[PDB]
C-alpha cells in the first residue's frame, strides 16, 4: 500500500489530475490565443535541429 | 423592463455529470477557467441573454428640411428603412389664431382666415 500505490493507481490519478488541469485551459474560444501558437510553431523550422531537446525541456517546464 | 431585456426541445433531466478522473462536484471550484466544462449552451431559447434596450434609429424630419411645408418635426422610428412609427409634431406655427379672433369684430376677424392658407 505503499511505494507500489504511488508508483500505481494512486499516484497517477494525481499526476493524471494534474496535467489534465493544465490542459483544460487551454481549450477555450480566442482567436488572438490561436494564433499566437500558430505564429510560434514556425520557430521549428528556423531552429537548427539540433535543439529539439531543449524545447522538449522548456515545454514542460511550462506544464508546472 | 425599461432599459434592458431578458421552447420546441424537451427539457431533459441530466445530472450526476462526471469525468474519467472524479465527479463534477470534485472539480466545480476549478471549472470557470476550464471553457469546456461550462453547463449553460448559448443556443437554449432559456438562456440568460441580457440586453440593453438600445433605442431605434429616430431621424428627425425636423423644420429644416426642404420637404418640409412649414416647422414639422416629423419624429420618425425607422428599423433599416421601413417606417415603424410616425409621430408628427405639429405646433411650431401655434400663433394662437382661435384665441385673437374672441377679441376682434366679425370684421376685423376676417384677415386671418388668409393667413391660414398660405395658398
Ligand atoms: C511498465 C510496467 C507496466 C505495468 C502496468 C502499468 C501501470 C499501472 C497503472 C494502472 C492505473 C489504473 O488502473 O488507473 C486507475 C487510476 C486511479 O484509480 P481510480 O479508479 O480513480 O481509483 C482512485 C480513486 N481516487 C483517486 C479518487 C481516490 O486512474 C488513473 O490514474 C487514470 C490514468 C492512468 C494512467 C495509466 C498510464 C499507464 C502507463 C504505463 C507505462 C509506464
Amino acid at each position: 500500500r505503499g511505494i507500489l500505490q504511488l508508483f500505481g493507481p494512486l499516484g497517477l490519478w494525481k499526476l493524471s489530475t494534474f496535467i489534465s488541469s493544465k490542459l483544460n485551459k487551454l481549450v477555450f474560444l480566442n482567436i488572438g490565443f490561436i494564433l499566437e501558437i500558430i505564429v510560434l510553431s514556425w520557430l521549428l523550422i528556423v531552429f537548427k535541429v539540433s535543439l529539439l531537446k531543449y524545447i522538449l525541456l522548456l515545454i514542460i517546464f511550462i506544464i508546472l | 423592463n425599461d432599459f434592458y431585456d431578458v421552447n420546441d426541445f424537451f427539457p431533459v433531466q441530466v445530472d450526476g455529470i462526471e469525468s474519467s478522473l472524479g465527479k463534477y462536484e470534485e472539480f466545480a471550484k476549478d471549472a470557470h477557467e476550464w471553457e469546456s466544462w461550462n453547463l449553460q449552451n448559448e443556443d437554449h431559447p432559456e438562456y440568460p441573454v441580457k440586453r440593453t434596450k438600445i433605442r431605434h434609429f429616430t431621424l428627425n424630419f425636423g423644420p429644416q428640411h426642404p420637404a418640409a411645408h412649414g416647422v414639422l418635426r416629423l419624429i420618425l422610428e425607422l428599423h433599416g428603412e421601413e417606417i415603424l412609427r410616425s409621430d408628427p409634431h405639429v405646433g411650431l406655427l401655434h400663433r394662437g389664431t382661435e384665441k385673437l379672433i374672441e377679441s376682434k369684430t366679425y370684421m376685423q376677424a376676417l384677415p386671418y382666415f388668409d393667413r391660414l392658407d398660405y395658398v
